[PDB]
């Protein structure tokens, strides 16, 4: 068996997977961190104005 | 390269080994039968990938900016308070170990999981072609004895736990009046309540080996018995729902924990 | 949203426009959020949790009725 | 000889046992979904992720079973 | 000889349990789809579509049984 | 020789098997459609249309498992 | 001759299985319809007609699998 | 020897699942005939009526595989 | 010899499989039957007759099964 | 070997169907007898009455075939 | 000789099928009694008598079937 | 030899009927339990404890059969 | 060869039985988890840690049934 | 499959990773935390104590 043509079918799904991966996952998780970082972001500033 | 697939998959199958007793690497055909014989590769991967944790969470801690937090110490605090959620759930004591023990686990077994939907010949070919040793299999989580290491380690912290807060008189008195409550029955207990408490931690280990064992093993048939233009269509579709497999597997394996845990001392 | 009456059989008691609620009917607690199903039941005595849109959130006390 | 069909009459109990489970299992599921979703619909997108969330365990064991079906019927 | 009495005995076993998985599965399934539009008809077509979606995920094991089992009967002979 | 006894054999499993299924599944769909009708009578016109709809998707496999127990009694059988 | 014998097995199960299914499947069907019938006794015989539509699919593969339950023991005995 | 061994295991199955198919699918059918008519016995012997309908169907391909295993018994031998 | 000790094992399985059958339908004719008269308990002598009506169609079947599974261990074995 | 551990495998198979008739079917009855219960928490004793009547009738039919593996256990054997 | 391991096989059958028996029904049962106890949950130790009544009930045969196979591997095998 | 070989086929039937029993059971009793917490999630606590009070008891035959499986396997070997 | 055939059959019926359980009775609770997130959204988070603790009883035995089934096909293999 | 000796080796590893990351990980992150969420809701505390 050629050996080298699996290792050749290995490669071609694991782009396609990590098309699939960078196109639906990681968006999610970007856009929770960015949630956090709004959501902290204007804890402080709220905060922050009840002192004045 | 005379690979009938048969052959190759078995090869795929076998770990890399070394001789406590004697200092030496095992064999495609030879074993050394004595148990001291250490799994080396996953080893390797393990200690590597709880050393990549420590790091990147130490590296953390001694930048913590308790104002607005940056895009990389925001995931690391979202993934703590998301343990620190569950543990607070599900445990009240004031034992300070459950929830670091729980954050190594849940990450720990994440990454070791993960290792898997990396394409399956790249690193066997490293380790072979290049250090020219004899067999690679890289997902450390996929073998019997790391899983139940950990399983074992969880049920002797169980039993430390059941002992320390409420004691032997307590503990003897779980483990012989239920269900039943009567002295006459006190025997028949004594079996169930021990095999109850044994399945625990071991289904707790299996339940991580069989779903990742197999779940590997179907990526090595997948390579061994289809031609490279097709092995894609039944990858893919495998590799995507595996990504739900390894999250699960190791978020359980989290749980379960505390559950035990709070269940025991509570 | 969607429209809420809570009316007793003297006088109504709440007419605004709501984004979900929680009730304890008399087979167990539930909520009602937008586009639920036509559905009947009673509700034991106790309170009622009406969030306002734009999040306001009130509690009004039920000495029992049917929802 | 002898060996072949006895490993594929093997196999085949493990794929048919695990064709039932996996079928009635996610049977029962999707029917408790579909009247889930009946209820509340615009929750559709709610609870279609809870059930994604669970049928990951339905087909826990299953896809074991078919994996070492596999196994037996070409890597032995 | 010997082989082709089994060969198809097991295509049988695999392919009958296989259709009680797939039938049934469905069954249960398709009775929650049904007694949902018998209240309210105006989601017929939204409930019909995640019946499909749900659907496939029913016929995912019962199939690959199905298919084994044709490899079995015919290829293997 | 004793083939065709065990080819006899296979097929009646698959079909036992294909009759469990298709039966049971379309007692649990029709038992749930003449719930429907009654709540909603003049609805029937739909309820029926969809009840077949999801026939077709249950016994699509038993089908399968008789055209191939036909297949070996009658062919190879 | 051995093979006089074991046909007697392949039809038994058939016969067997095509029971356990066909009367269960109507069981199951047949209780839909009294508890219809109880609620509204004013349309017995238009869901009676409905049962009869229904129940003519319940028994669709199992009267097949009887059917060649006999054809195994007189026709191929 | 072998030859009048089997044709009593075939009895003990074709009557065995022939037993559970109309016990089960009676127990099914005749437990809503009991609740219809709990909900309103004024309405008793309507629904008793309805029921036997049912229940004639339900019992007709277990006896009738009664039927071929006393006879596989006795007239077969 | 195994021509007799070897129709022990029908007896078995044809008065087993009634014995199950028997046990499961009448449980859920009986559950059913006490439901009935928890709900409604100035009803409860009418719901015992008809209870035992349709009870005696339930045994029907597993009774001749066992009769004849005693007679097959009895007289035949 | 073929007379005796025949007999062991007839006893246990008698047993074990008969445990699991047994146990589903005073499950399923228990299960309905203790929701009765709770609705009505003052009709304790009118109601368990009618449950020991209907569960002595399914014991029954299991203890036929229990006794009888009893005296395969020890009377054959 | 063989003799023995066909009594570890009884064994087997008879001990899984009880502990299915039992499970399943102290299953249901529970889950009844768990139902009963979350409408009126002062009502609870009322309640988890009569369980306790009827959970004895349920797993009698499977006590024996338990029973018996123990006796059959470790007295007999 | 087979009093060897046999051993694993007969832990094995031990090991799936444990299994099946148990997962079975408990599947009920706990999705009871959910759905009870659903409707009163301020008894959480409470029904949490009679759940693990009534799956002791469901998790008692089962852990006896699993444990002889065990025995079966590498104890007597 | 001649000994060491049997024993994939012999962890073929373990996995598969293991599989039917597990499966069945993960999805009996998933079906229960998910009405109750249907009657009160609100609770989704609280009730999915009730989840997944008693989840982790179901799949207890039958995940001990699998790694034995693996050490079978792979310690003996 | 193999029990091996590792079952030993990764207990080791395991202990190890579990107090490392006790004394050293766990506090350091959760103290940065509960300082932002205590100095957050003071804020609330002080628009409170302003309205009395």
């Amino acid at each position: 068996m050629n050996l080298n043509a699996t290792i050749l079918g290995q490669a071609i799904a694991f782009v396609l997977f990590v098309l699939f991966a960078m196109k639906y996952v990681w968006p999610p998780l970007m856009a929770a961190i960015e949630k956090r970082q709004k959501e902290i972001a204007d804890g402080l500033a709220s905060a922050e104005r009840a002192h004045k | 390269e005379n690979m009938t697939p048969q052959d190759y998959i078995g090869h795929h199958l076998n770990n890399l080994q070394l001789d406590l007793r004697t200092f030496s690497l095992v064999d495609p055909q030879n074993p050394p039968a004595t148990f001291w014989t250490i799994n080396i590769d996953s080893m390797f991967f393990s200690v590597v990938l709880g050393l990549l944790f420590l790091v990147l969470f130490r590296s953390v801690a001694k930048k913590a900016t308790s104002g607005v937090p940056g895009k990389f110490q925001t995931a690391i605090e979202l993934v703590i308070g998301f343990v620190n959620g569950s543990v607070k759930d599900m445990y009240h004591g004031k034992s300070k170990l459950i929830a670091p023990l729980a954050l190594t686990i849940f990450v720990w077994v994440f990454l070791m999981n993960l290792m898997d939907l990396l394409p399956i010949d790249l690193l066997p070919y490293i380790a072979e072609h290049v250090l020219g040793l004899p067999a690679l299999r890289v997902v450390p989580s996929a073998d019997v004895n790391v899983t139940l290491s950990m399983a074992l380690g969880v049920f002797i912290l169980i039993l430390f736990y059941s002992i320390k807060m409420k004691g032997i008189g307590g503990f003897t008195k779980e483990l012989t009046l239920q269900p039943f409550n009567h002295w006459a029955f006190i025997p028949v207990n004594l079996i169930l309540e021990g095999v109850s408490l044994l399945s625990k931690p071991v289904s707790l280990g299996l339940r991580l080996f069989g779903n990742m064992y197999a779940g590997e093993l179907i990526f090595i048939l997948i390579a061994g018995l289809l031609p490279w233009w097709s092995q894609w269509i039944l990858n893919v579709p495998w590799a995507i729902f595996h990504i739900l497999i390894i999250t699960l597997q190791a978020f359980i394996f989290m749980v379960l924990t505390i559950v035990y845990l709070s269940m025991a001392s509570e | 949203t969607y429209h809420l009456d809570v009316v007793s059989a003297e006088q109504q008691m709440f007419s605004g426009l709501v984004e979900k609620i929680q009730v304890t009917g008399s087979e167990g607690e539930l909520g009602i959020y937008p586009g639920h199903a036509p559905l009947l039941t009673a509700i034991k005595p106790g309170m009622i949790r009406i969030v306002k849109q734009h999040g306001h959130e009130e509690f009004i006390y039920l000495s029992g009725g049917i929802l | 000889n002898l060996n072949m069909d006895l490993l594929y009459m093997a196999a085949a109990v493990m794929m048919g046992l695990a064709a039932i489970g996996a079928a009635i299992g996610i049977g029962i599921l999707g029917g408790k979904f579909l009247e889930g979703a009946a209820r509340q619909p615009d929750l559709i997108p709610l609870l279609r992720t809870q059930f994604f969330i669970v049928m990951g365990l339905v087909d826990a064991i299953p896809m074991i079973a078919v994996g070492l079906g596999l196994y037996v019927m070409f890597a032995v």
